[PDB]
């Protein structure tokens, strides 16, 4: 009855009893014909001018290695001076990662400061079934945000994994299904990616990346016309 | 005193003052996304309902960002975030996407001592009943983090009341107050049993 009595008598994080944690298989093919070749770009982001990525993004995902994740970091004092809005194209959206804390608010700050405003809060919720502490907090703090942000003109906002391991700083794949899954259009950015998370169709900048193959040149050539305005939910436009 | 005790007002116009101090305060408002406008909402005499202690406050839609100006207005820093999962009677889950939770911001205020933080955990997974009705779990959350304290809820209806708070709502029935030093404070400021203006 009372998951959160049974929590404090047992350690079973409520969400360890959610259960269940059609034609979308067409749509996933889509997206994946659509899909740009992987690029990615080993970048100090700090000390690079992010104005050379280009064309600019129809989504951006921001990732950055908050000091809370480790229990270089990034402060929010940093995330917030990133020139997001000189790359983000005028119709556009961000998905940042903002963990459990102060984040929460400066997050929505960035996103305001950046010229979005919030429409969706998506939760990753940590359930601890195989193993059953921020001064100011109140509570045990088992979930992270992922604060979703819009400028310009089946899934849900909860996605649930066992917490990973200590030290390991990944987020649930997941995400990218949902971001995939609105086909907001091509242009995709992942700052502070790494080498686990290239994939297909996106473009990865990161300090700790191993490799490089971006060509601002062969990046745009993807998005020329006759596809410029694709959602990356369509079938490819023909050629000759 | 200890059993529930409620005082069905508009909660724009009471005199909070006459209620004292609270550990906790917890509040449903409606958001304006019958509503309280954003300047009525800002305008709500929260600070004067606690010294040293924590506050919870639903958010939804804009309100999560009007909520934590409120929030900030009020003298808080938010330092935590509940989230509700809901669910059927089967553990299964209820613009741009569906809706499978609700939010409940935690703010604090002063130097709260003596709370047991860290007992419960920041999501509760429970049972969605009548529309607007937030789930039972949370007076035990907030009873086992502050036990035996004061507490107010604002913006409650019938199936709120508990022991140990007062509930304020304009659906509730009538007053019914057993505390004596609020039952003299509310014969003082409202000798005739009336709440206008
Ligand atoms: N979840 C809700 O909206 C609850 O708050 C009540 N309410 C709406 N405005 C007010 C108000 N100015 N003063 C006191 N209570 C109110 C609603 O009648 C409902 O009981």
């Amino acid at each position: 009855n009372d998951y959160c009595q049974h929590f404090v008598d047992t350690g079973h994080r409520p969400q360890n009893f959610i259960r269940d944690v059609e034609l979308i298989r067409l749509k996933d093919e889509l997206i994946a014909k659509s899909n740009t070749p992987p690029m990615y770009l080993q970048a100090d982001i700090e000390a690079f001018d992010i104005r050379e990525l280009t064309p600019k993004f129809d989504v951006i995902l921001l990732e950055p290695p908050l000091e809370e994740y480790y229990r270089k970091c990034w402060t929010w004092d940093d995330i917030m001076k990133l020139e997001i809005d000189e790359i983000a194209a005028p119709r556009s959206f961000i998905f940042l990662w903002c963990g459990s804390g102060e984040g929460l608010d400066l997050g929505r700050v960035c996103l305001r400061k950046w010229g979005y405003r919030r429409c969706e809060d998506i939760c990753w919720i940590k359930t601890n079934k195989n193993n059953p502490l921020d001064p100011k907090a109140v509570f045990q703090r088992t979930k992270e945000h992922c604060l979703m942000g819009i400028k310009g003109t089946v899934d849900i906002d909860l996605i649930i994994t066992e917490e990973p391991e200590i030290g390991n700083i990944e987020k649930p794949v997941e995400i990218f299904h949902i971001i995939e899954h609105f086909c907001l259009g091509r242009r995709r950015l992942h700052l502070f990616g790494r080498d686990s998370t290239i994939r297909p169709g996106w473009l990865t900048v990161g300090p700790t990346l191993t490799n490089s193959n971006y060509n601002a040149e062969t990046y745009a050539s993807y998005f020329s016309a006759p596809n410029s305005y694709l959602t990356g939910c369509t079938e490819e436009i023909e050629r000759l | 005193l200890f059993p529930p005790q409620w005082i069905c007002c508009d909660i724009r116009y009471l005199d909070v003052s006459i209620l004292g101090k609270f550990a906790v305060v917890m509040a449903d408002p409606p958001w304006d996304i019958g509503t309280l406008t954003d300047d009525e909402m800002r305008r709500l005499n929260i600070p004067v309902l606690q010294d040293d202690g924590f506050l919870f406050l639903w958010v939804t839609g804009r309100a999560m960002e009007l909520g934590r100006e409120c929030l900030n207005l009020w003298g808080y820093e938010r330092v935590d975030e509940i989230i509700w999962v809901k669910t059927n009677q089967l553990q299964r889950i209820i613009h741009w996407l569906n809706h499978g939770k609700e939010h409940c911001l935690v703010g604090v205020k002063g130097n709260p001592q003596g709370f047991n933080q860290g007992l419960d955990c920041d999501v509760i997974v429970a049972e969605v009943r009548s529309t607007s009705h937030k789930p039972d779990e949370i007076y035990g959350m907030i009873e086992r983090l502050s036990p035996g304290t004061r507490k107010i809820e604002l913006f409650g209806r019938p199936h709120n009341v508990q022991p140990n708070w007062i509930t304020l709502g304009n659906q509730l029935d009538g007053i019914h107050l057993l505390d004596p030093d609020v039952v003299a404070r509310f014969k003082q400021r409202y000798p005739d049993g009336i709440i206008s203006k």
